[PDB]
RNA sequence: GCUUUUAGUGGGCCAUUUUUGGUAAGCAGAACUGGCGAUGCGGGAUGAACCGAACGUAGAGUUAAGGUGCCGGAAUACACG
RNA sequence: UGAUAUGAUGCCCUGACGAGUAGGCAGGCGUGGAGGUCAGUGACGAAGCCUAGACCGUAAGGUCGGGUCGAACGGCCUCUA
C-alpha cells in the first residue's frame, strides 16, 4: 500500500467545456482552444476559460462601465472585450466611440455604442483582427452585486441580511434585533 | 477472412450468478449485488463467489470480437445488410430472429455476392 | 517502450557513460596499489595486545 | 548473541576549549560485529565515567586475533550476571583453543545452566591459566592427567536412507 | 440506563482532515478596538497629508 | 529545405562533443575517487606509524529504506516518513546528514533500516532503478539528455554527474537528490538474516543504523 | 458539582516566585511599548486589575493598542480546527518585551555588514544559517596520553 | 487560496502507556495515540479488536508475522548444556 | 481542425493511483405510454413461453438457433411516469 498524502482520483475542479449546449458557443470554443494552443498569447487562454463560465460568473457589463475604463490614461484607444453580454446605461449622457467585442449586446446597448459611431464585434471577428489579443481591454462584471450573496454568511454579529419573504416591522425585527427586546444580534 | 487481431483473452469466462440463486427458486441467476450488513459475499470472505468489478473488463483491442474476429451486426433486410459492403473484414451480419424464411434466402444471396459474412445462415432453411 | 539495464546491456551501458570503454580496457577495476612498508609504533602494538 | 570476535575499542570525551586532548579509555569487547561492539563500549563506559555517546567520540576500533590459535589453553573466566531474584558474581573455567571460542561456550553455559540471556551478563575477566594446578574446577582438571585416553562407547551412525537391510551395530 | 459521559477520542483526527488552518495574516490590519482619541486625530492627520499629495500633482 | 543530413550533421556533431565532455569528466571522477580512498588508507597507516590514531570524518551521507508497512504508525514518525518520501515498504531515498536530519532519522528508527552507502551501491542503484521526476511523471533515466535537460542548470549533464553529486554531497545535492524518484526495491533475495525484523540491528533485529552493513542489504534488494 | 470559574486551577501559576513577593520593581513601569511590538504574557498575582486569563499565560503576541495603564495585545487562539483572533487588554505588569526576535534583528544588522564588506572586497558571502555539520577527520596523539583499559566491575552492596 | 449548498451521524467498543472508583470483575469512569465498528487477505488450531500486511484482472520472482517429525508446504538440520 | 473519408464529448503520447458500511455524485441496463424517424419486422408465422445449444457485455442485460405458438411488434433521437 501507500500512505497517501493526498486524496486519490480527484477531479481538478475546473470547467473544461462550457456546460451550455449552444452550437454557436461550442464553435467559439473550437476557435479559441485552437488559438490558445498555438498562439502562446495569454489573452487567448483567459478568453477560452471565460467561455466556460456559467451565467452567474459572467455578470453583465454596463455600457457606462465600459465608458469608465477608456478614461484610464493611455487606454482610450484600446478595444474592450466582454465575454458575456453588454447592457445599456441610461444614466451616462456621453459615450465615446471605440470598439466592443462581446457575446451579446442588448438592443439599446449596441444602439448607444453605434450612435457614437462605435462598433459591435463578435468574438470571432475580434479573433481575426487580434489573434494575439493585441490592444485589448478585458472587462468583467460585478459578481458579488448579486442578490443571493446578501444572505451568504448569515450569523450572529455578521451584518448579513436574513432570508425572508415579507418584510416591514413585525417581520424578524424584535427579540434579538434590539437592546429593548432580549439582546441584539 | 477477418482483420488481424491480438489473441482474444476473455479473462473471466464463468457467469456471475446471484448469491443464493442456487439456494431458492425465487432468486434468479441475474447478477444482483449483496447490500447485507453481515453478508459473507459482500465482505469477500475466502471461499465465496466472486462479484463483477471493472478489473475484469476486456482488452479494448479484442473487445466485442467474436471467435472469428468479426463484430456481429443485426440485419433485417438487404438495405441493412448492404451497410456492411465496405467492411467485410470487420463486421459480420447476424440475421434478425423475426425475418421470414423466404426473405432470408434473399439476404443470404446478396450476402454471398458482396462477400459479407453471415453468422446464422442455417436459420429457417427448408432442407 | 521497454527499460534496458545498463548493468546487463553493454549497448546502453556504453550509451550512458563513454568512459566504460577505457575502464574495461585499462582493466582499472583490478588496479594494483603502490607497495609501501610503513610500520606501526610500539605504542600501537602494545596497547592492542594489552589487557 | 552470535559467533564472537574480540575488539579493542578506544574512545574519549569530545575535546573542549579548556580541555583539548581528553583522557582516552580502552575496553576489550566481545561482539559479532563492530556495530554491536561500539554500542557495548558506550554501555560500560557510561557505567564508569561521565560520558555518553553524544558527548564522546570513538577514537579507534580494532579486531584482536588469538596469538596461538592452534594451542590448547585453560581459561579462567570471571562474570557478573542477573538472576530472576538477584545479581551475582561467578568464576568458571573453560578449556579451548582461543578466547573467542571460550566466550562462545560461556554464553551458552550461562544460558543453559542459569537461564541468563546475553543482556544479563558482564564478562569481568578472561585470562589464560599459565600453571596447571592453578586450575580449580575439576571438570577441567579431569583433562590434565598424563597419558590421557578414553573410548567413545555406543556409536550411532546417521543413516542416509529411510530403510536399512542390516540392523545396526554400535561398535566403535 | 446510563451511557458514555464524554471523550476527546477521534476529535483531532477530525480537526486535521480539513484543518488547523494557519491564522491568515494581512497587511493593514483593522483598527478595531483602538483608542478613540488617537483614531480621531489619526483621521484628520491622514486627510491633511492626502490633501498635501494632491497639492503635489496640482 | 535542406535538413536531410544538413541539420542532422549539426546535431550529430554536437552530440559527439557532449559525449566527449562526459568522457573526460567520468575519467576525472574516477581519479578523484581512488586518490580520495588511497589518501585515507595512508592517513591511517601514517598515524599508527606516529603512534597516533586517525579518526575519519563522520559520514555526510546515508541511505534509508522503509522496512515497515503502512498501518498502525504513530502520527509523528508518520509525517517524517512522508517528508523523507518513504510512503511504501522497501522504498528508499538518500539523506544528507546534519543535526536537523539526524534528528528526523532518530524519530523513525523503528520503521526503517539505513547506513552508509558505498560508491558501488549508489552506482548500481541509479543505473538500474534510477528515475527522474519531470512534471511529476516518474521518467526512467536511460539517456543522458534526460538529465542534462532537467539538471543541466546545476552542471550535471550525465548519469555519472548525478552519481558524483550524490556521493560527494555536492553544493547542489538537494536538487540532485530530489530529482530522483524514491527508489523502489524488492525484498532481499537472501532474506533479512534475522529471525525478527522489528528489533534494532544491535539487538539482532533489522532496524536503525547498521552503518556499512546497509550495502549488503540494499544490494540484495536491488 | 464541577467548578469552572475564571481563575480556577490557577494556584501555582499566579503564585509569586519564592522570596520575590511584594512591590513590583519600578523598571516594569519605566518600560515603553509601541504598536507592533512583540510581547510575552505572564500574569502577576499581586496585580489583580488588568490580568490575563490563564489561557494566555506563556503566550506571545503583538501590541495593537497603547493606553494609559495598559496595552492591547492580539493573540491567535485556536478553537476547533481553526485560529480566531483574540484581543487582550493587559496592564503593563503582566506584559514583557520579547527577545524572541532579538537574534533575528541581530542577525540582520550583522548580515548587512558582512554583505557590504563582501561586496567591497568582492562577492564571496554565504549569509544563510546552516545546521550542525558532522565532524571532520582528525589525528589524536598517544603522547602523554596512553589508553587506560577499563573493565566492568563485580556486584557489591554497601548498605 | 476562496465560496455556496446538502447527506448520514450525534447508543460506540477494543489494545499499549498514563489513570480514578472498587477486594475484584470479560466491572464502572477519564488522558494521548493506534485500532475494531465500515475490512477482506497471511499468522495466532478455533476467535470483531493481537502479530504481519490493507484488496482492480493476471504471469514470474522475493518476503513478512509465523513455521519446517507425521497430519502439512518446508532440515527426524548443525551446535553447547 | 489541414483538406480530399468515417466518431473534436474524438484521435495520439505519457505518469501515478484502485479497501469500504451509512452516505453523496456520476455513467449505464430494463418496463407501460407519447412526438419523430428507419417508406423497420410479420399469417411464407408478430407477441409470448420452453431449451445443463450458440455468441457479445466487468455487470444490469443484449443477440441467435431449435421447439411450441397464433396477430400483432421492434431499432434509433427525444418525451413521460
Ligand atoms: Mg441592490
Ligand atoms: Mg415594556
Ligand atoms: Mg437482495
Ligand atoms: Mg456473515
Ligand atoms: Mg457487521
Ligand atoms: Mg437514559
Ligand atoms: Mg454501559
Ligand atoms: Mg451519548
Ligand atoms: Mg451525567
Ligand atoms: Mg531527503
Ligand atoms: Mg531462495
Ligand atoms: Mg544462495
Ligand atoms: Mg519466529
Ligand atoms: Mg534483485
Ligand atoms: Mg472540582
Ligand atoms: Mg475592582
Ligand atoms: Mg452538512
Ligand atoms: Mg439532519
Ligand atoms: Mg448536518
Ligand atoms: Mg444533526
Ligand atoms: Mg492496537
Ligand atoms: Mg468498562
Ligand atoms: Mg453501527
Ligand atoms: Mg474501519
Ligand atoms: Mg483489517
Ligand atoms: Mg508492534
Ligand atoms: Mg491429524
Ligand atoms: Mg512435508
Ligand atoms: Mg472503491
Ligand atoms: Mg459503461
Ligand atoms: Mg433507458
Ligand atoms: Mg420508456
Ligand atoms: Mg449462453
Ligand atoms: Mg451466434
Ligand atoms: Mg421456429
Ligand atoms: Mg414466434
Ligand atoms: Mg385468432
Ligand atoms: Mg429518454
Amino acid at each position: 500500500g501507500i500512505d497517501h498524502t493526498s486524496k486519490q482520483h480527484k477531479r481538478s475542479g475546473h470547467r473544461t467545456a462550457p456546460k451550455s449546449d449552444n452550437v454557436y458557443l461550442k464553435l467559439l470554443v473550437k476557435l479559441y482552444t485552437f488559438l490558445a494552443r498555438r498562439t502562446d498569447a495569454p489573452f487567448n487562454k483567459v478568453v477560452l476559460k471565460a467561455l466556460f463560465l456559467s451565467k452567474i460568473n459572467r455578470p453583465p457589463v454596463s455600457v457606462s462601465r465600459i465608458a469608465r475604463a477608456l478614461k484610464q490614461e493611455g487606454a482610450a484607444n484600446k478595444t474592450v472585450v466582454v465575454v458575456g453580454t453588454v447592457t445599456d446605461d441610461a444614466r451616462i449622457f456621453e459615450f465615446p466611440k471605440t470598439t466592443v467585442a462581446a457575446l451579446r449586446f442588448t438592443a439599446g446597448a449596441r444602439a448607444k455604442i453605434v450612435k457614437a459611431g462605435g462598433e459591435c464585434i463578435t468574438l470571432d471577428q475580434l479573433a481575426v483582427r487580434a489573434p494575439k489579443g493585441q490592444n485589448t481591454l478585458i472587462l468583467r462584471g460585478p459578481r458579488n452585486s448579486r442578490e443571493a450573496v446578501r444572505h451568504f454568511g448569515m450569523g450572529p454579529h455578521k451584518g448579513k441580511a436574513p432570508r425572508i419573504l415579507s418584510t416591514g416591522r413585525k417581520f424578524e425585527r424584535a427579540r434579538g434585533r434590539r437592546r429593548s427586546k432580549g439582546f441584539k444580534v | 477472412a477477418s482483420l488481424p487481431h491480438p489473441k482474444i483473452v476473455k479473462k473471466h469466462t464463468k457467469k456471475f450468478k446471484r448469491h443464493h440463486s442456487d439456494r431458492y427458486h425465487r432468486v434468479a441467476e441475474n447478477w444482483r449485488k449483496q447490500k447485507g450488513i453481515d453478508s459473507v459475499v459482500r465482505r469477500r470472505f475466502r471461499g465465496n463467489i466472486s462479484q463483477p468489478k471493472i478489473g475484469y473488463g476486456s482488452n479494448k483491442k479484442t473487445k466485442f470480437l467474436s471467435p472469428s474476429g468479426h463484430k456481429t451486426f443485426l440485419v433485417a433486410n438487404v438495405k441493412d445488410l448492404e451497410t456492411l459492403t465496405m467492411h467485410t473484414k470487420t463486421y459480420a451480419a447476424e440475421i434478425a430472429h423475426n425475418i421470414s424464411a423466404k426473405n432470408r434466402v434473399v439476404i443470404l444471396a446478396r450476402a454471398k455476392a458482396l462477400g459479407i459474412k453471415v453468422t446464422n445462415p442455417k436459420g429457417r432453411l427448408a432442407l | 517502450v521497454l527499460k534496458k539495464n545498463p548493468l546487463k546491456n553493454k549497448q546502453v551501458l556504453l550509451r550512458l557513460n563513454p568512459y566504460a570503454k577505457v575502464f574495461a580496457a585499462e582493466k582499472l577495476g583490478s588496479k594494483k596499489a603502490e607497495k609501501t612498508g610503513t610500520k606501526p609504533a610500539a605504542v600501537f602494538t602494545e596497547t592492542l595486545k594489552h589487557d | 548473541m552470535a559467533h564472537f570476535k574480540e575488539y579493542q575499542v578506544i574512545g574519549r570525551r569530545l575535546p573542549t576549549e579548556s580541555v583539548p586532548e581528553p583522557k582516552l579509555f580502552r575496553m576489550r569487547i566481545f561482539a559479532s560485529n563492530e556495530v554491536i561492539a561500539k554500542s557495548r563500549y558506550w554501555y560500560f563506559l557510561q557505567k564508569l565515567h561521565k560520558v555518553k555517546k553524544a558527548s564522546g567520540e570513538i577514537v579507534s576500533i580494532n579486531q584482536i586475533n588469538e596469538a596461538h590459535p592452534t594451542k590448547v589453553k585453560n581459561f579462567g573466566v570471571w562474570v557478573r550476571y542477573d538472576s530472576r531474584s538477584g545479581t551475582h558474581n561467578m568464576y568458571k573455567e573453560i578449556r579451548d583453543v582461543s578466547r573467542v571460542a571460550a566466550v562462545e561456550t560461556l554464553y551458552q553455559d550461562m544460558a543453559a545452566r542459569h537461564r541468563a540471556r546475553f543482556r544479563s551478563i558482564h564478562i569481568l575477566k578472561v585470562a589464560e591459566i599459565e600453571k596447571t594446578a592453578d586450575v580449580k574446577r575439576q571438570y577441567v582438571k579431569q583433562f590434565l592427567t598424563k597419558d590421557l585416553k578414553f573410548p567413545l562407547p555406543h556409536r550411532v551412525q546417521k543413516s542416509t536412507k529411510t530403510f536399512s537391510y542390516k540392523r545396526p551395530s554400535t561398535f566403535y | 440506563a446510563k451511557s458514555k459521559n464524554h471523550t476527546a477520542h477521534n476529535q483531532t483526527r477530525k480537526a486535521h482532515r480539513n484543518g488547523i488552518k494557519k491564522p491568515k495574516t494581512y497587511k493593514y490590519p483593522s483598527l478595531k478596538g483602538v483608542d478613540p482619541k488617537f483614531r480621531r486625530n489619526h483621521k484628520h492627520a491622514l486627510h491633511g497629508t492626502a490633501k498635501a499629495l494632491a497639492a503635489a500633482k496640482k | 529545405a535542406e535538413q536531410v543530413a544538413a541539420e542532422r550533421a549539426a546535431r550529430k556533431a554536437a552530440n559527439k562533443e557532449k559525449r566527449a565532455i562526459i568522457l573526460e569528466r567520468n575519467a576525472a571522477y574516477q581519479k578523484e575517487y581512488e586518490t580520495a580512498e588511497r589518501n585515507i588508507i595512508q592517513a591511517k597507516r601514517d598515524a599508527k606509524a606516529a603512534g597516533s590514531y586517525y579518526v575519519e570524518a563522520q559520514h555526510k551521507l546515508v541511505f534509508v529504506v522503509r522496512i515497515k508497512g503502512i498501518n498502525k504508525i504513530p502520527p509523528k514518525p508518520r509525517k517524517v516518513l512522508q517528508l523523507l518520501r518513504l510512503t511504501r515498504i522497501n522504498s528508499g531515498t538518500f539523506v544528507k546528514v546534519t543535526k536537523a536530519t539526524l534528528e528526523l532519522l532518530k524519530l523513525i528508527e523503528p520503521y526503517v533500516a539505513y547506513g552508509y552507502p558505498s560508491y558501488s551501491t549508489i552506482r548500481q542503484l541509479v543505473y538500474k532503478r534510477g528515475f527522474g521526476k519531470i512534471n511529476k511523471q516518474r521518467v526512467p533515466l536511460s539517456d543522458n539528455a534526460i538529465i542534462e535537460a532537467n539538471l543541466g542548470k546545476y552542471g550535471i549533464l550525465s548519469i555519472d554527474d548525478l552519481i558524483h553529486e550524490i556521493i560527494t554531497v555536492g553544493p547542489h545535492f538537494k536538487q540532485a537528490n530530489n530529482f530522483l524518484w524514491p527508489f523502489k526495491l524488492s525484498n532481499p533475495s537472501g532474506g533479512w538474516g534475522v529471525p525478527r525484523k522489528f528489533k534494532h540491528f544491535i539487538q539482532g533485529g533489522s532496524f536503525g543504523n547498521r552503518e556499512e552493513f546497509i550495502n549488503k542489504l540494499v544490494k540484495s534488494m536491488n | 458539582g464541577k467548578s469552572h470559574g475564571y481563575r480556577s486551577r490557577t494556584r501555582y501559576m499566579f503564585q509569586r516566585d519564592f522570596r520575590k513577593h511584594g512591590a513590583v520593581h519600578l523598571s516594569t513601569y519605566l518600560k515603553v511599548y509601541k504598536v507592533g511590538d512583540i510581547v510575552d504574557i505572564k500574569a502577576n498575582g499581586s496585580i489583580q486589575k488588568g490580568m490575563p486569563h490563564k489561557f494566555y499565560q506563556g503566550k506571545t503576541g503583538v501590541v495593537y493598542n497603547v493606553t494609559k495603564s495598559s496595552v492591547g495585545v492580539i493573540i491567535n487562539k485556536m478553537v476547533g480546527n481553526r485560529y480566531l483572533e483574540k484581543r487582550l487588554n493587559l496592564r503593563v505588569e503582566h506584559i514583557k518585551h520579547s527577545k524572541c526576535r532579538q537574534e533575528f534583528l541581530e542577525r540582520v544588522k550583522a548580515n548587512a555588514a558582512k554583505r557590504a564588506e563582501a561586496k567591497a572586497q568582492g562577492v564571496a558571502v554565504q549569509l544563510k544559517r546552516q545546521p550542525a555539520q558532522p565532524r571532520e577527520s582528525r589525528i589524536v596523539s598517544t603522547e602523554g596520553n596512553v589508553p587506560q583499559t577499563l573493565a566492568p566491575v563485580p556486584y557489591e552492596t554497601f548498605i
